[PDB]
């Protein structure tokens, strides 16, 4: 069961470390977690695929971009819904008889 | 023109030689002139780089 | 379906079953394995010599003769003495129904149906069992009759009727210690019917509830192929948030996965983002899988959906992926990967853009405000056009214009 350990603690450290960052370097995480680049990338991929870390990995520049964006534009989606409904009502009125 | 426009929904930078293989225009020069004509009419948003012979799609 | 030249053991595979079902599967092998014809047909003949086969026995016999005689004395034995046996059974069905004893009539119909199944006349046995239906007056009697009807209808290849009978058998005697053989039997039959009905998700959902200790039924399917079906269906139609709860952490399925290490390895490697090895072992398992009935038709689609799911899952955590590593991990060239990605993007599964100058797949972020404004403007223009159209219509429908 020691393999389950040395991974939960690393995950907790990674979550606690990348909280205030928006663009972090993967080698920095590798230095902090005392593991090589490949294991850090695998851990990040596994964490992201489990809907635990809100971020993405840029493989070209070896970067991790967090999600301190996407403000509350819920208004917009509401408008979209309205538009759809309006379109439907249109088909009801024009094609009633003539 | 429809095929060229559909190409812009998947590709961000396409070589002219590769481009004149899916739309079947048989020649990079003909593809270049078609893309230039399409740009002049505002149907597409693209730029031609003659150094590498590549078309880059902006879509902004 | 032909020219596959695979390798597969036939002794232990056929030894896991009993009755005419074995012969059926053997026939399927003879249809799909041109290299194993002689030995498979010889073993099928050896098995069928014990049974009461009449028409399909000569079928397989002349098929193997043409591929490369018959003990004609026991063929006469079959026809005349077995028709004497049929006369005896008919006679004692009349004898038993003369006293009108419900259990006696049920037993007579059951024996007649079993003999018809052994002789290949199960089509009439279905009508005999639907007749015996009227003589069932107990909960266990009904359960047994629906199990037998499902069994004989599996041989008929009518999956809708089998599913309807499974549903009515689960719903009639208020469903539910007692032996779980009946529950496992009905669940496995429903899963097979749904798999044959091009509904993989429901088959996987209703097949995962089996138990290894209660899986003792060498007449429909072995636990090995049950585990294979469950694993493949879960890997192809279950998302990541549902594969972990029911296929990974579910303790009931550990026994099945331990029985077949390879499918467990495939599932675990897919769950751990190891796609090269998973795809390689899938490719090497395809040859064996092509010889399974209730599977050979729907194999290509399953593999395609597994590969597409792997492609989406690989790119899910990335924002800019180099396609050289992507092609290396998927055991394919860059051009084939580019074509597959283009097809996926056109279909509408991955929102990404391909850059061929540096061979990089970039993620695409949609500007919500811009698309909202564009959609609203388009809807407004469409509504104005429709309004003017209808108003012209009202102008022309009021003056009585009808093209006489």
């Amino acid at each position: 069961h020691i393999e389950e350990l040395l991974r939960n603690i690393r995950t907790q450290v990674l979550i606690k470390l990348i909280k205030p960052y928006t663009r972090i370097h993967i080698p920095f995480i590798s230095k902090e977690l005392n593991i090589d680049v490949a294991d850090v990338e695998s851990l990040l991929v596994q964490c992201i695929l489990d809907n635990t870390i809100h971020g993405r990995i840029d493989q070209v520049n070896q970067l991790l971009e967090l999600d301190h964006q996407k403000r509350g534009g819920a208004r917009y989606t509401a408008l979209d819904k309205w538009t759809n409904q309006l379109n439907s009502l249109n088909q009801a009125v024009v094609s009633k008889l003539a | 023109k429809k095929n060229i426009q559909r190409l812009t929904k998947t590709f961000l930078t396409l070589s002219l030689q590769d481009m004149a293989s899916r739309v079947q225009l048989s020649g990079p020069q003909e593809a270049e002139k078609y893309v230039l004509h399409m740009i002049e009419d505002g149907e597409i948003f693209a730029s031609i780089n003659q150094k590498d012979g590549m078309v880059s799609f902006h879509d902004n | 379906y032909v020219v596959e030249n695979p390798s597969l053991d036939l002794e232990q595979y056929a030894a896991s079953y009993s009755g005419l079902m074995r012969i059926e599967r053997l026939q399927f092998i003879a249809d799909h394995c041109p290299t194993l014809r002689v030995e498979a047909l010889k073993m099928a003949l050896s098995f069928v010599q014990r049974t009461f086969n009449v028409d399909m026995y000569e079928e397989i016999h002349r098929k193997l003769s043409e591929a490369t005689a018959l003990d004609t004395a026991w063929v006469e034995a079959t026809r005349k003495k077995a028709l004497l046996k049929l006369e005896k059974l008919d006679t004692d069905l009349k004898n038993y129904k003369g006293n009108s004893i419900k259990e006696s009539i049920r037993r007579g119909h059951d024996d007649l149906g079993d003999h018809y199944l052994d002789c290949g006349d199960l089509s009439n046995a279905l009508k005999c069992y639907s007749r015996a239906r009227d003589y069932c007056t107990s909960a266990k009697h009904v359960i047994n009759m629906c199990l037998n009807v499902i069994k004989v209808s599996v041989y008929l290849q009518n999956w809708s009727h089998v599913l309807s009978y499974v549903s009515k058998a689960e719903s009639t005697p208020e469903i539910a210690s007692q032996t779980q053989a009946i529950l496992t039997k009905l669940k496995c039959a429903a899963g097979l019917a749904e798999l044959a009905a091009r509904k993989y998700k429901q088959a996987a959902k209703c097949l995962l509830l089996a138990s290894f200790d209660h899986c003792d039924f060498p007449e429909l399917l072995s636990p090995s192929n049950v585990a294979i079906y469950g694993g493949l269906c879960a890997l192809a139609t279950f998302d990541r948030q549902e594969l972990q709860r029911n296929v990974i952490s579910s303790s009931s399925f550990k026994l099945f996965l331990e029985l077949e290490p390879q499918v467990r390895d495939i599932i675990f490697k897919f769950y751990e983002s190891k796609y090269a090895s998973c795809l390689k072992m899938l490719d090497e398992m395809k040859d064996n899988l092509l010889l399974d009935m209730y599977l050979a038709p729907h194999v290509r689609t399953l593999y395609t959906q597994i590969r597409n799911r792997a492609l989406i899952q690989y790119f899910s955590p990335y924002v800019s992926a180099d396609m050289h590593r992507m092609a290396a991990a998927f055991n394919t060239t860059v051009a084939a990967l580019e074509d597959e990605l283009t097809q996926l993007i056109l279909e509408g599964l991955i929102s990404a853009r391909v850059d061929s100058h540096s061979k990089i797949l970039y993620a695409r972020d949609v500007d919500q405000r811009s698309t909202t404004f564009e959609k609203s403007l388009l809807m407004g223009k469409e509504f104005q056009r429709r309004a003017k159209a209808m108003m012209l219509r009202a102008a022309v429908l009021r003056n009585q214009i009808h093209v006489k």
